[PDB]
DNA sequence: AGGTAGTCACAGCTGATTGCGCT
DNA sequence: GCGCAATCAGCTGTGACTACCT
């Protein structure tokens, strides 16, 4: 049902490599990007699909 | 030699660092050799290693190369001589050669041309210019049974004897451990005994730089010697075997892996060389079109090999094959030549020159040495990260995407061990969502999508669950053959699956995508031919693996060798969208029935 | 014989060694034979042009429906189409860009004979939405053609391009008489078919001078596009043409003066949206009419308005920069700085031009031959 | 042969449907120690809890 | 193509048995055999399966179909006048030979020498200018081998 | 106290049998 | 009734897991 979505997307999106990263993210910059060189570098090196 | 870090240290072995930092290379007393690629000698420094070393790594700044008995005898093969490849090496050292590579040098290259072997009226010859090294290898008892019967002087003119056909191999392998290696050089150009074709090839196939590097150093004095040209799938390598028989100009042929494969040597052969089609003949028992007095015979292994009774015809036409000499023999996936039935073929034909061609040279079982005296020493290595920046080789960005394990799966994986556990991480239903919005998303940017995955019982339900096609592999020739045909000429599907039977060289269509799921277990040969159906960020291909599982061990220990041609695998821990979309196994009821039908095997 | 049978080529036999350490030197020569990979000329190609009057015929029937480029044909075609029209409206000052569309037996002039970007990338847009529907009619869009280049002046290049999908084309009468009376009118037709090729495209490019291509994908389709941008080549004094058009000063009104006077843009009026009423813009020298984009043509008095730099642009061409002499600095006996940098003579050769004789170093002629264009000593 | 043992567990794998024993601790009454602790013994694996109770 | 009949048909002595196949930069022929339609249902002309539906609605949509991607004429040859004229009356009763005739025109042979000359002719002007055209005709008629069909017709 | 021939999975090949089609 | 294509038996390659002697 529409419980067990979200029960399964807790589960699943979140099981590993996200208690700790979004943690991270909470105590992170937060402002704006360094310089515009980094933000075109990542978006170079970024899949497709990670970009939208 | 001192273990202060536990890392061999060699400062006081070579000191000679004059002035000042202007060669750049580093050597290494046991052997190894070390390349600045950032340097305005990067070239011709490398054109001086690739020919007389091999290269172990080649990432983008520092180039690792390794020094080889074999790779000096590849380069005293080719008119490169002792006094020109000792100073050389003194002239870009930087740090001076030690004493222990000289010497080296110097033994490896001094016994070279010593023992030669050569084919004349279907027998099998040793030559020697020196007669004294006869008499040293007389007193070994595995090569007095090569002689038949007892061969007393064999008196001719320089002194040789005969050598039994089918004990070539015993004698090969012994050569080497005597210290008097034997050399394969096929002088075609003055023979006047066999009877050489009009093969011509057509003017107006053009060939790219490094194929004439590695034709060039194939018939480095005018005559050709056995050898290994390794070159990626995507790149130009059918054209390399045919210029090769075009040049050598006597009767070819040529051994694939498939009985596809023939079809795609043929139809290079049509293409790129101008031949009737009376002379081409195709060998694999399914037309039979009169290989009886051909030029260029085409046709596959575990045929020639047959340890079994043979059909009547196919009988007579191995009975007319081993009667004559054959003009460079021409191997194809020589990785998989050290076999125990694949061996002894060299030894069941007789030829001149045998050319192998690959793709993939990692084998394990550490065979690979074997393939040093089976044919010949590995001539070229193709630098695969110079070959895309040309742009000739599409630059595939890899990506090691790992999904995690659901709870429903996990117990189970750690419950059982004893070979059950292969499904388990197999069907992840994580992995499954991931392959899932791949596939959707490179559909909905309409890219060719082609997806591996071993375990073909797990294929099943995974390819049937998005309704899409999918090749069992024991289905049927017409069947595949079709799929794959219109597999590339139609907008409607751009997305199928394999079974381990594109692992090998076959004619699949051109894409952009490849998605690995649930491969073999540190087959870098496999990895690395998958990621050769790609490349001919133009593409990207994924592989999906399962934490806390062996499959993220099996993946780190199969990457080891694309890492050393140069490529990095990024990994991708979240993938962007995934909740965006509706995609199968959303709710934990379908996941928990998952369970009872992926332990319903039972195989016992 | 091959090339490669014979003897195997030793590129390292370049470096040599006389003193134990000269290599460094050698290396450095390599470097200067880095520079100058360029052959000092960013186009290399037409050094002149002429004017065009270009038409753009586009195929409106059913096999634009078809999926051979993502999503249909209808939407790649109109896409390269904005990058075609903005690329020649960018490399062609005073040309002119007409859009014809074909359907259902019928031709529809889209957009007007005119040198505005804007309009016709904005009416190609709204042309995404069109609705394909019968067949394409080859006579009706040339005789259109025709009939409106006819009256153009002799020295204005008249040419036609036809991007035909069908493969098939409803001609009301004989064609061939429409080929010979296009060919006595010198106009040049171009046609770039998607499906495969058709004999009357092939008889027609053939006929009037123009080129017959056949799509192989999206990328063949950019690069034959590009190929049509170029202008064709010029002979050196054909006639006695001239245009007269005006350069409109881009006068802003601002409150602080008194003669700041608000007006409605000509070229807004006529939009169905409702006119910019901004503080200023271009006013036309003849008539003072108000207008926002450049370069277009004016409405009342029919004067043209271009911008003068896009004009001089392309002046350039007309007066090429000689190479300058390439001295080493040994035998060059005078100051070792560079005229335009100032830095330090340092490198084995020094250029000097042949009119100042000045002295600049390899980054300066570089810089001097590709982009600036014209010696600073001269200019002095 | 093959094609009777390709049918034969067809049935035999589609009876069972709980592999995994219920773990489940069914502790029987408490036994009580010293400085008021409180053991419980579980009746199925021998499992033992100790806890201290307010 | 079989060199073991002719000498068995009538008495001869062959010494050659070869044959040649042309070879250019391209290949510049692209034969194929379709078999069963869309519907997976075989279009064999067999006698039994002449007056069959679903072969002729076979038939009919791979002509329209294929109509539309090969230009500037397509020569179809039937088995017999007989069964030409009967397909063409069932695609006539049918709405499916009205879609093809908006693509390319269609022209029928006959036995009549001026007629097929007509048709012939205006074959070949309508293949000259873009408007396309379909001639049927018979494998074993006196226009199978009284013409040859250059470059650009059919 | 530490290492290799059987065994299993999944593919390939060729050598026969073996039911299916008939203007 | 004959002929072509589908099918299986037997052997082999590749990679990994497992039970007894220096
Ligand atoms: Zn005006
Ligand atoms: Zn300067
Ligand atoms: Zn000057």
């Amino acid at each position: 049902g529409t419980s067990s979505q979200a029960e399964a997307a807790r589960i699943l999106a979140a099981s590993w490599p996200q208690n700790r990263e979004d943690e991270e993210k909470q105590k992170l910059k937060g402002g704006p990007k360094k310089t515009k060189r980094e933000k075109k570098a990542a978006a170079s090196h970024l899949f497709p699909f990670e970009k939208l | 030699k001192v273990d202060e870090y536990g890392a061999k240290d060699y400062r006081l072995q070579m000191p000679l660092k004059d002035d000042h930092t202007s060669r750049p290379l580093w050597v290494a007393p046991d052997g190894h050799i070390f390349l600045e690629a950032f340097s305005p000698v990067y070239k011709y420094a490398q054109d001086f290693l690739v020919a007389i070393a091999e290269p172990v790594c080649r990432p983008t700044h520092v180039h690792e190369y390794k020094l080889t008995a074999y790779s000096l005898y590849a380069a005293v093969s080719v008119g490169l001589q002792t006094s020109d490849i000792t100073e050389y090496l003194r002239k870009l050292s930087k740090t001076g050669v030690p004493d222990g590579i000289m010497q080296f040098i110097k033994l490896c290259t001094v016994s070279y041309g010593k023992v030669k072997l050569v084919l004349k009226h279907n027998r099998y010859f040793v030559e020697s210019c020196h007669p004294d090294v006869i008499q040293h290898l007389l007193q070994d008892p595995v090569i007095r049974e090569c002689r038949l019967r007892n061969s007393e002087g064999e008196a001719t003119e320089t002194v040789s004897f005969e050598v039994k056909q089918e004990m070539i191999e015993e004698l090969q392998k012994r050569c080497i451990h005597l210290e008097y290696p034997l050399l394969a050089e096929y002088d075609f150009r003055n023979d006047s005994v066999n009877p050489d074709i009009n093969i011509d090839l057509k003017p107006t196939a053009v060939l790219r730089p490094y194929q004439e590097k590695s034709l060039r150093k194939m018939f480095g004095n005018g005559r050709a010697r056995s050898g290994v040209i390794v070159l990626p799938c995507g790149a130009g390598k059918s054209l390399v075997g045919v210029t090769a028989a075009c040049t050598v100009r006597k009767r070819c042929l040529v051994l694939g892996n498939s009985a596809v494969s023939v079809e795609q040597w043929k139809a290079q052969f049509k293409m790129w060389s101008t031949i009737d089609d009376s002379q081409i003949c195709r060998f694999t028992s399914d037309a039979k079109d009169k290989p009886i007095g051909c030029s260029v015979a085409i046709s596959t292994y575990s045929m020639l090999g047959h340890t079994t009774k043979r059909s009547w015809e196919a009988e007579r036409v191995m009975e007319w094959l081993k009667t004559q000499e054959w003009g460079l023999m021409i191997l194809d996936e020589v990785h998989t030549i050290p076999a125990k039935m694949f061996r002894r073929v060299l030894t069941i034909v007789q030829a001149h020159c045998k050319l192998g061609l690959t793709a993939t040279l990692v084998r394990e079982d550490d065979k690979i040495v074997d393939l040093n005296f089976l044919i010949g020493p590995k001539l070229y290595e193709a630098n695969w990260m110079e070959l895309q920046n040309n742009g000739y080789i599409a630059k595939v960005q890899c990506a090691e995407v790992w999904c995690p394990m659901s709870p429903e799966f996990y117990r189970e994986y750690v419950a059982i061990k004893t070979k059950k556990r292969i499904l388990l991480y197999t069907m992840n239903p994580n992995k499954f969502r991931a392959c899932q919005f791949l596939i959707k998303f490179h559909e909905r940017r309409n890219d060719k999508i082609i997806v591996f995955a071993d375990n073909v019982f797990a294929l099943k339900e995974y390819a049937i669950r998005l309704n899409k096609p999918y090749i069992y592999g024991p289905t049927s020739q017409g069947e595949r053959m079709q799929i794959l045909q219109n597999f590339k000429h139609n907008p409607k599907i751009n997305t199928i699956f394999i079974s381990k039977v594109g692992d090998t060289s076959f004619d699949l269509p051109e894409a952009n995508v490849l998605i690995q799921i649930s491969s073999h277990g540190g087959s870098r040969r496999q990895e690395a031919q998958r990621l050769g159906r790609v490349l001919r960020y133009n593409a990207f291909f994924y592989s999906l693996v399962s934490q806390d599982t062996q499959e993220m061990a099996y993946s780190t220990k199969r990457q080891r060798f694309l890492v050393d041609q140069g490529y990095s695998f990024k990994v991708i821990t979240k993938l962007a969208g995934m909740e965006e979309e509706d995609l199968a196994f959303s709710t934990k009821e379908e996941q928990q029935q998952l369970l009872q039908k992926v332990l319903a095997a039972t195989d016992l | 014989t091959k090339r490669w049978e014979g003897g195997y080529e030793r590129t390292w036999e370049i470096l040599k060694e006389d003193e134990s350490g000269s290599l460094k030197a050698t290396i450095e020569d390599i470097l200067f034979k880095a520079k100058r990979k360029r052959v000092f000329e960013h186009h290399g190609q037409v050094r002149l042009g002429m004017m065009r009057h270009l038409y753009v015929v586009v195929d409106g029937s059913r096999t634009m429906e078809d999926q051979d480029l993502k999503p249909n044909r209808l939407t790649c075609t109109l896409k390269l189409l904005e990058y075609f029209v903005e690329e020649y409206f960018d490399q062609n000052p005073i040309s002119q860009i007409g859009i014809i569309v074909t359907k259902s037996k019928r031709a529809e002039k889209l957009t007007e004979l005119s040198g505005n970007p804007r309009k016709h990338i904005t009416s190609l847009k709204k042309a995404v939405d069109m609705t394909c529907h019968g067949e394409p009619s080859l006579y009706n869009s040339l005789s259109i053609a025709m009939q409106t280049l006819k009256h153009m002046p002799g020295h204005t290049s008249r040419e036609v391009l036809i991007i035909f999908s069908s493969l098939t084309t409803c001609d009301p009468s004989n064609i061939y008489d429409l080929i010979k009376t296009l060919k006595a009118a010198k106009i040049r037709v171009s046609v770039i078919g998607l499906s495969a090729e058709v004999r009357v495209c092939t008889v027609l490019a053939r006929e009037t001078g123009g080129t017959y291509h056949v799509i192989l994908d999206e990328s063949h389709y950019k690069e034959l596009l590009t190929h049509h941008v170029s202008p064709p080549p010029a002979s050196s004094s054909s006639e006695c043409s001239l245009i007269r058009m005006g350069f409109p000063q881009h006068t802003i009104a601002s409150l602080s003066d008194q003669d700041a006077k608000p007006s409605f843009s000509m070229a807004h009026l006529d939009g169905n949206t409702e006119p910019g009423l901004t503080l200023g813009g271009y006013f036309c020298p003849q008539c003072r009419a108000k207008y926002c984009e450049l370069p277009v043509e004016c409405k009342i008095c029919g004067l043209t308005l271009v911008s003068a730099p896009h004009l001089a642009r392309s002046y350039h061409h007309l007066f090429p920069l000689d190479a300058f002499q390439e001295i080493p600095l040994e035998e060059y006996n005078g100051e070792r700085f560079c005229y335009g940098c100032q830095g330090e003579l340092k490198d084995q050769h020094v250029y000097v031009c042949a009119v100042c004789q000045n002295v600049f170093c390899v980054d300066c002629d570089v810089f001097v031959h590709d982009s600036l264009h014209c010696c600073p000593g001269c200019i002095h | 042969d093959k094609k009777v043992k390709e049918l034969r567990r067809a049935v035999r794998s589609s009876v069972w449907k709980r592999e995994t024993i219920v773990h489940q601790h069914e502790y029987g009454p408490e036994e009580n120690l010293e400085d008021d602790m409180y053991r419980k013994t579980c009746t199925m694996c021998g499992h033992e809890l100790t806890y201290e109770k307010m | 193509s079989p060199l073991d009949i002719y000498p068995k048909i009538l008495d001869f002595h062959p010494v050659t048995m070869a044959t040649f196949t042309m070879t250019l930069a391209r290949v510049c022929l692209c034969p194929m055999i379709i078999g069963r339609g869309n519907d997976q249902v075989a279009i064999s002309s067999k006698f039994e399966t002449r007056e069959d539906i679903a072969v002729i609605r076979n038939y009919g949509n791979l002509l329209l179909e294929m109509s539309a991607v090969v230009p500037d004429g397509i020569v179809a040859f039937f088995t017999s006048y007989q069964y030409m004229e009967s397909t063409v009356a069932s695609w006539y009763e049918q709405g499916i030979l009205e879609n093809i005739q908006r693509n390319k025109l269609l022209f029928i042979e006959t036995q009549d020498g001026a007629e097929t000359s007509v048709a012939l002719e205006k074959y070949q002007e309508a293949c000259e200018n873009g408007r396309g055209a379909i001639l049927l005709s018979v494998a074993r008629g006196k226009v199978s081998e009284g013409i040859d069909f250059v470059h650009h017709y059919g």
